[PDB]
């Protein structure tokens, strides 16, 4: 019941989409920025909208109401996000599903559920999974490092809702940033604390669910070839 | 090249602010700005001969200096870029 | 249309007519602006005129044009201004029973014309012939009528019925008569086509006046402003009662054109009698044509300056731009003013006509003609047994374009047809109706698969000039879609180029460099095409 | 106030081509019923309603107009005198000249004219902004220009609308030379 | 670093278009009657066919099958 499909994203994976698709004989529609004019994403599709010229190449795929005025002019029955846009963003899915557009990928209630990374904790703990030992919620006021610290183990971490700390006043004075760089790139001042497991190998499995309860995985992905955040190489299997 | 008489200059895109575009086929008489600088509204910032007739190119705001396509004695023709400003 | 015309006369304001789209190109600039410009602004002029009468969009030279130079099928224009402006009724010009050609063809071709016109978008047909011939207007009239479409019937202006000694022929009283004779034809609004612009204020009022008691059809003046008393005689048409007037907008007004809407609408103030339209809009529609026009400056005519001399030579407005670029082509550029001396002699050598198209393209090819030879009047008195005429101008005096009311003189006459001679009937009776089953089949065999009806008469109409089209469309694909100055100009080192396909779809072609000629004169055009490397051989001629 | 100053002749310079059909008919109307001075009306086709214009004020009773040759008439020039001669043809009052020579003169003046093309306007239609603005002859080329050389071409709708509004800051005044500048 | 045909006594004819020759109708050596269309001319919006001016023999076509002619030129002489 799919008959036209956009993307609301950029680059390789607008084209792959755009590729699957066109494999389903599957209408397409691209968006794109006035920076992203010649983009090549912007030539695969059967269609594309430029998103518009009232705002800037940094909220043009992250303006929610304006991709979904292109979907409905375009007749747009499912919208595919890719990855780190829109993707995980609660606010988007439900916009879709109140104009009669699929959101291609889980539900509002899974987005909330791991879009926050204590409401994803709570969840793994109701669903009996080793999880890393932390606060068992938040933390807002102050004097925060000290009041955790002193009563768990060795190396700690200060992650976001989204800093490694080895204690001794620089619990702070290395975690005063922590507040603010959680304000550039994320919504969220709101922090939580881990205890670092140090040498860890990073694991990942692909898994699949469709709408009528059957479930799979596709293995797992060893994302251990990292540089400092970000990801570098990944293998599969892991070896 | 000999001179920069054969240099073909890119046409200044017109729904841009910060482009500013040659107005008339003519000569560069004096270049006054280099890239990196500020100056005041209503600069100086070039001088064109039109045909015998001496105009100077003024700033339209307050900001700094992209780019500057022209060099002393360069021809000119009408929409060619000649200044980029913030 | 009966209830149309009805709902025209209860309305005290003055309605307009937009020309625009057709007559004020076709004035001023050798009728060459493509869709694409028109298509551009449909939407707001959909909005601008949405109290208008009509558009007048189609018809006249606009079909030949479209077809031949711009080399996009007019058919297009129409269906798609069409779609985009459903409001205002669409308005064509139709030149009796020379359709949209030069000369009379067969009956069932006016028909078939009309009924694929009426079926296409338009909805008011203004119906005149070249000499006011109401016999010639009957059959499109007819056809008009069972499209369910209006039917507008026009009587040409002449001469100056202010004035007794130009014309003894052209009187208050021959336009009474003749207009009554349009009343009883059934036609549903009565036109003043002043194709010369020679309606001077007073006599507009006086005109008007007579015709607005004589009959009880709505009346639609049309004018040019060659005199640059356009506007006076529309306030003077205005004050004597008139319907409907013929405006185009501010900068595509003026000189061989119509006059200014815009100037018009402003002149009425304080009077009784005002203009329904929106000025806030047309101001922006004339900025958008000022610009626009801008594209077609290679086409501009030679006048820049109101010419009271037209009451001397009577030259159409819409004759004058494409006359121009007849001349230039011919030898006689710069040499223009003598083309406009010989054609007021023309006119007294044929016994006082009436001038429009194609009756005015006769006197223009026999001006053209005689100018090239030096050849004068007194030079056909004993001495025309040899000369040798162009194709329009022997086909007049066998009455392919119909009846002048004043005949012919027999011994002015024979010096030019001599060997086969006259036809006294109009020439719809005796032509046979053509073939548009063996039409059909010879199209369907050139291309190999679905021809429309709109092909047929298009090809009947024009067989070179279709068939030449068809050729340009195999090889360039559709033209239309360019902008203008990439259609007149192609691209720049460097240039980047939006060509708008469909909603969401569109070709970004950008032209790196051109390559020097290689030993065979073929140029190399390096390409990027939609992101995309290309290159494209080209020979240089 | 001038007839009393003791001038002999009442001039209206409409300089902008403000004055429109009715108005025309309306002020000089009135203006031959309250001074006896004759009148002589100047004004400019910029609107491309000249010739109305004037048509009303010689219906109105005015004395002499200001007129030019058809090939250096229209647009902010003055109101073709060939033109209105025609225009007036049928009409209770007639134009005291000659046509034959009118035609003659403009066609010297229309060859004479080509020399000038490097000193010709870009005007080549008549506006009706100026009912709004109200800038005198060719100083919406002037402005449109200079406003060009400030970088404000695409804002130029706007320059227009604070000039409208400069006029009404000022107390609401004539613009000629130099108020216009 | 077409020769032109003469328009007072001798009977050759004259082009009075400056245009393209459509169609060549009569050949080399041919017998031709009175009015006889033996040239086709075409310009912009313009057509002449070139008649006969009384009867004779051709005795030599100027122009092929397309040939751009000036106003003046030599196309046929007949006597
Ligand atoms: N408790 C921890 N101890 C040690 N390293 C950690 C811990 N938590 C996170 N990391 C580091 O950060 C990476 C993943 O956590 P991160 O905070 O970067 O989540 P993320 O950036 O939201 O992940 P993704 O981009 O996949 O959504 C791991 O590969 C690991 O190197
Ligand atoms: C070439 O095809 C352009 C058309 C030029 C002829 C036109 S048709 C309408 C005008 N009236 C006339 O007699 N000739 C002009
Ligand atoms: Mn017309
Ligand atoms: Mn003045």
């Amino acid at each position: 019941q799919i008959k036209k499909l956009l993307v609301a994203n950029r680059g390789e994976i607008a084209i792959r989409i755009f590729r699957a698709a066109a494999e389903l004989d599957i209408s397409t529609v691209a968006i794109y920025s006035n920076e992203d004019k010649s983009s090549l994403h912007r030539y695969k599709a059967d269609e594309s909208y430029l998103v518009g010229s009232d705002l800037g190449p940094a909220e043009s795929y992250l303006n929610i109401e304006r991709i979904i005025d292109v979907a409905k002019q375009a007749n747009v029955d499912a919208i595919h996000p890719g990855y780190g846009f829109l993707s995980e963003n609660e606010q988007f899915a439900r916009r879709c599903a109140e104009e009669g557009i699929k959101f291609i990928g889980p539900h509002l209630e899974h987005l909330d559920m791991f879009g926050d990374k204590v409401k994803a904790r709570t969840t793994a703990i109701k669903a009996d999974l080793p999880v890393i030992p932390g606060t068992d919620g938040p933390i807002k006021s102050y004097e925060l490092a000290k009041e955790f610290a002193e009563e768990a183990g060795f190396p700690l971490m200060i992650k976001a809702t989204s800093r490694i700390v080895r204690e001794e006043s620089e619990l702070e004075d290395a975690f005063h940033r922590a507040k603010s760089e959680a304000e550039k790139s994320f919504g969220n001042s709101e922090v939580y604390i881990e205890r670092y497991i140090d040498n860890p190998k990073h694991i990942e499995v692909q898994v699949i669910g469709d709408e009528h309860g059957n479930i799979v995985h596709l293995f797992e992905r060893d994302c251990s070839v990292q540089r400092r955040h970000q990801k570098v190489v990944e293998v599969a299997p892991s070896v | 090249n000999v001179h920069t008489n054969a240099n073909v200059k890119p046409k200044a895109d017109k729904s841009n602010p910060s482009h500013i575009g040659a107005q008339m086929p003519g000569s560069v008489t004096e270049v006054k700005v280099s890239v990196g600088e500020t100056v005041k509204a209503n600069q100086p910032l070039l001088i064109t001969e039109a045909m015998k007739m001496e105009t100077t190119i003024q700033a339209p705001f307050d900001g700094v200096i992209k780019q500057v396509t022209v060099n002393n004695g360069d021809t000119i023709a009408t929409g060619d870029l000649l200044i980029e400003i913030e | 249309p009966k209830g149309v015309a009805e709902w025209v006369k209860k309305q005290d304001d003055v309605l307009l007519t937009d020309t625009t789209f057709r007559d004020a190109h076709q004035s001023l600039l050798a009728t060459r602006v493509r869709t694409k410009d028109m298509i551009n602004i449909a939407s707001k002029t959909a909005d601008v005129f949405k109290d208008g009468f009509s558009l007048e969009m189609w018809g006249g030279a606009t079909f030949d044009v479209a077809y031949n130079f711009l080399k996009e099928n007019p058919w297009e224009r129409l269906e798609r201004l069409r779609k985009a402006i459903p409001n205002v009724l669409f308005q064509m010009l139709l030149r009796a029973s020379n359709a949209v050609g030069y000369k009379n063809y067969p009956d069932n071709v006016i028909h078939k014309f009309v009924q694929e016109s009426a079926k296409a978008g338009i909805d008011v047909f203004r119906i005149f012939d070249s000499l006011n011939w109401v016999d010639q207007m009957k059959v499109a009239n007819e056809a008009v009528q069972e499209a369910g479409k209006i039917s507008e019937g026009t009587i040409c202006y002449t001469g100056d019925i202010l004035n007794p000694e130009r014309s003894n022929i052209y009187t208050l009283e021959y336009y009474v008569k003749l207009a009554k004779e349009l009343e009883r034809e059934g036609f549903h609004i009565l036109a003043i086509k002043d194709m010369a612009g020679l309606l001077k204020p007073k006599a507009a009022y006086e005109l008007i006046g007579e015709l607005k008691s004589a009959v009880d059809l709505p009346i639609h003046l049309h004018t040019h402003d060659t005199s640059g008393n356009g506007l006076l005689t529309y306030k003077q048409a205005i004050d004597a009662g008139v319907d409907i007037i013929d405006t185009a907008v501010a900068s595509m007004s003026g000189l061989t054109s119509q006059p200014s809407a815009n100037s018009l609408y402003y002149a009425l103030n304080g009077f009784p009698r005002h203009l329904r339209t929106d000025i806030e809009g047309m101001e922006s529609l004339s900025h958008y044509w000022s610009t626009v026009r801008t594209y077609y400056s290679d086409f501009e005519s030679d006048i820049k300056s109101p010419n009271t001399e037209i009451y001397q030579h009577e030259m159409p407005g819409g004759q004058y731009s494409n006359l121009s670029q007849q001349a230039k082509s011919l030898g006689l550029g710069e040499r223009f003013d003598e083309v406009k001396d010989m054609y007021r002699r023309v006119n007294f050598l044929f016994g006082d006509i009436v001038k429009v198209t194609p009756s005015s393209k006769v006197v223009g090819d026999m001006a053209l003609y005689m100018v090239q030879n030096d050849l004068d009047e007194q030079s056909v008195i004993t001495d025309g047994y040899k000369l040798d005429f162009p194709e329009s101008v022997v086909s007049f005096f066998k009455g392919e374009i119909g009846q002048p009311v004043n005949g012919f003189n027999k011994d002015l006459q024979a010096v030019i047809l001599k060997g086969q001679e006259a036809l006294t009937a109009r020439p719809g009776e005796y032509l046979e109706p053509v073939d548009f089953e063996k039409v059909r089949e010879l199209l369907e065999e050139e291309q190999q698969g679905p021809v429309t009806e709109q092909d047929i008469i298009s090809y009947v109409l024009y067989p070179k000039v279709y068939e030449q089209y068809i050729q340009t469309r195999n090889q360039y694909g559709n033209l239309s879609l360019l902008d203008t100055p990439t259609f007149f100009f192609g691209m720049r080192n460097g240039e980047t180029v939006e060509i708008e396909i469909d909603k969401g779809k569109r070709l970004i072609i950008k032209l790196e460099t051109i390559s020097e000629p290689d030993e065979n004169g073929n140029r190399t055009i390096y390409y990027a095409m939609n992101g995309q490397a290309r290159r494209i051989y080209i020979k240089d001629e």
